[PDB]
């Protein structure tokens, strides 16, 4: 701590530079005394620019140290502006072979090569996981950034960066359940026992159900409408479809969706209908005209 | 409340008993008589259920069905037990209330006997 | 002795029942959901008229952005709120 | 408009389907208990209307199973389908139904043409059991009872064998019977009746 | 109540009673 | 002591999950070349298993 403190004090005294303080931040990365880096480097007079911070941000994304990434995007970083397809290429290349993800990509690519770290291979595997979106397809700037990055984080089994990326995702819950299903599949395919259990210990669906409860407490009808939509980020598919794919019973167990089902269960005058009233309505076919029960 | 509930279950259970009976009836013998047919379909099987098995009119996969029915009855009993527990709380206050109603009536009642 | 063993078997059954009380209240719910979505699917015709309904279906076979945007905004807002 | 609202409503469709189902069941019961008499072709309602029923039921089931969502690989849909235990009971159901039809085609094997339908008839009962989960209360109880009964059914076999051995010992002790009928009788019915 | 229902003098509703 | 033993073992198994399956059956030099299992059995340290 005091080491870096003196380092940055001396750097500043000698000069105030984007590139000098850049190198100093690059030092602070591994130390990760962010509670000191923000104060010394950023609380100060010196102002930062997107390029330098964006290169070091690529570094930090490789670091899997989220807090710095948060501070950096707070530094006015436009990851939307940063994002390029080639960036995603190199990142997905930049993984440990220990990751069963790496072995899976390798085996998929090997099957492809025998038939006749590749974006096409990754899209193939992801489509094979969900088959609900076949999206897939360097200089070409790619839309929907945060979705893609969140997906990358979940694949790398890194939970914190995943949560942060969700924090500013456009879509409400759809991505969350997609992640639940994917990580369940990976855990089912996980090799190392303890690693498998740790994978199984994600609990995104908890976050999903919580957000849903929040929005329901407020709108209570617009929230209903929310559940039924099409999301272009996800091949315009319904959330309920995703719930089915993930088979996450817990989310369904939430009373809100239950009341929604109760509503659909009738189609007219749902909540107010005594069972005897329904039976009698079935008895004489003129009850609908009789106006015995609302409609 | 428990009995207000069990009325529904007693329907499916009865129908299942009737199905077992009709199976056994079309199994044992070869009758046009409506009263006799309905009897041999409903009364004789319920009689076999309570220990009245007339082998002289039945004998010139039942064991599995019998043990499954015994288990199903046990599960109904376990349902009743599981339902019994929770009620005690609200029962306390409700009974308390009923007591007041009864007492205020009884004080309202006159002295003379019903006769 | 056989009677006592059978009674303890019944006690085992009650124990296994009371032990599993938790998961059911949700699992049944999920089953109910599948049930409702299927019944919404079933055509209006009855089993004897199901053939007629299928024939009618084969015959029929032979024969926004602003609001959604507002909802997206509302949802993200709620997300920050929570 | 009011008519479309009343009829199109999903719950009403289910109610009507339950009614027609119970009527199917009882009518088939009566038709079997009556048309059992003639070994030859038989009354029209007995066979023709029955075939219409079962064909329609199989058609609805297969359509719901295969053409609901998308024209995906048949193997995936089949693997999903066969996984369900209710799907298993329906499969053994169709097996028993076709076996009963084939045996009813057989006039010489009258005992067979009767016993197959007898054993078969419990199928519709079983399905009606599962088709009552809609209401709030007993639903969860039935659901949990399914698994509990599976686990317990795994247990029963041992105690049944124990009772069998007890009966065997007592019978071989009591009346020390080459007739196989009376032997099996004193071996099985006497202990169960006890 | 102990399972002795002598229908010889009883047969020349009750199911609800039993349940 | 049994709690101390079980804690140590739980940790060193959570760490590697295979080296653990060596520590059990391996012989131990200090105690006259015997198996950890044999000592456990002799201890009747039921909780350990």
């Amino acid at each position: 701590t005091v080491i870096l403190k003196a380092l940055v004090k001396a750097c500043k005294s000698h000069s105030r530079d984007a590139q000098d303080y850049l190198d100093e931040l690059k030092l602070a990365v591994a130390w990760d005394r962010v509670d000191i880096a923000k104060s010394e480097i950023f609380n100060g007079d010196v102002e930062w620019k997107s390029c330098d911070l964006e290169e070091v941000m690529t570094d930090a994304l490789v670091s899997n140290k989220p807090d710095f990434v948060r501070l950096f995007v707070d530094s006015g970083a436009d990851m939307a502006e940063f994002l390029t397809y080639g960036r995603l290429q190199q990142l997905y290349h930049s993984v440990s072979p220990k990751s069963l993800l790496f072995e899976l990509l390798e085996r998929k690519h090997e099957e492809g090569r025998l038939t006749l770290f590749s974006l096409h291979e990754v899209s193939r595997v992801l489509k094979d996981f969900l088959h609900d979106a076949c999206r897939g397809f360097l200089s070409r700037k790619s839309e929907d950034p945060w979705r893609d990055l969140f997906l990358w984080a979940v694949l790398q089994n890194r939970y914190e960066m995943a949560t942060y990326f969700w924090a500013m995702g456009r879509e409400g819950v759809a991505a969350a359940l997609a992640a639940c299903k994917i990580i369940k599949e990976m855990s089912h395919l996980e090799k190392e026992a303890e690693v498998a259990r740790t994978m199984r210990e994600a609990k995104y669906e908890q976050l999903a159900l919580d957000l849903f409860s929040e929005c329901y407490s407020n709108s209570e009808d617009r929230a209903f409408a929310l559940l039924v939509r099409r999301n272009h980020s996800w091949s315009r598919t319904t959330c309920l479809h995703l719930a089915t794919e993930a088979d996450a019973k817990a989310f369904f167990a939430h009373d809100g969706v239950q009341a929604f089902l109760t509503k659909i269960w009738w189609g007219d005058m749902a909540t107010g209908t005594p069972i005897l009233r329904l039976l009698g309505a079935f008895t004489c076919p003129a009850l609908i005209y009789t106006n015995l029960i609302s409609f | 409340r428990m009995m207000k509930d069990v009325f529904f279950f007693l329907f499916f259970l009865s129908v299942w008993l009737v199905a077992y009976g009709v199976t056994t009836q079309a199994l044992l013998h070869p009758d046009g008589r409506l009263e006799w047919i309905f009897r041999r379909v409903l009364y004789r099987p319920y009689l076999q259920i309570f220990g009245q098995i007339p082998l002289d009119e039945i004998d010139e996969l039942v064991t599995f069905l019998l043990v499954t029915n015994v288990l199903l009855m046990n599960l109904l009993i376990a349902m009743f037990s599981y339902t019994f527990q929770v009620v005690q709380g609200n029962a306390d206050m409700f009974w308390k209330f009923q007591r007041y109603h009864l007492i205020v009536e009884y004080h309202g009642r006159p002295a003379l006997a019903p006769p | 002795t056989n009677v006592l063993l059978m009674n303890l078997l019944i006690a085992m059954f009650s124990y296994t029942f009371q032990v599993v009380q938790g998961n059911a209240d949700m699992f049944w719910k999920f089953q109910r959901y599948h049930l409702i979505v299927e019944y919404h699917g079933r055509p209006a015709l009855a089993p004897p008229f199901i053939l007629l309904s299928h024939l009618s279906l084969v015959l029929k076979q032979v024969f926004p952005d602003p609001v959604d945007q507002k909802i997206i905004t509302w949802e993200t807002v709620q997300k920050e709120n929570f | 408009t009011r008519w479309r609202k009343f009829w199109g409503a999903p719950v009403t469709v289910f109610l009507g389907n339950v009614v027609m189902y119970f009527a199917f069941l009882f009518l088939f019961s009566y038709v079997l208990l009556v048309d059992f008499r003639p070994p030859p072709q038989g009354p029209s309602g007995s066979e023709v209307t029955l075939y219409f029923w079962v064909f329609t039921l199989v058609l609805e089931e297969i359509r719901q199973g295969f053409f609901t969502n998308e024209d995906t690989r048949l193997v995936k849909k089949f693997t999903l389908y066969v996984e369900d235990n209710w799907n298993k009971c329906d499969m053994v159901a169709i097996f028993l139904f076709i076996v009963g039809v084939t045996c009813r085609m057989v006039p010489s094997v009258f005992e067979a043409g009767r016993t197959v339908l007898a054993i078969d008839f419990m199928v519709f009962t079983l399905r009606l059991i599962h088709i009552f989960a809609i209401h709030k209360q007993l639903g969860p109880k039935i659901i949990i009872v399914e698994r509990m009964m599976k686990d317990v059914f795994f247990f029963l076999f041992f105690l049944s064998v124990w009772l069998v051995a007890y009966g065997v010992t007592t019978q071989a002790l009591l009346h020390p019977d080459g007739r196989l009928e009376w032997i099996f009788r004193r071996v099985l019915y006497r202990p169960y009746l006890q």
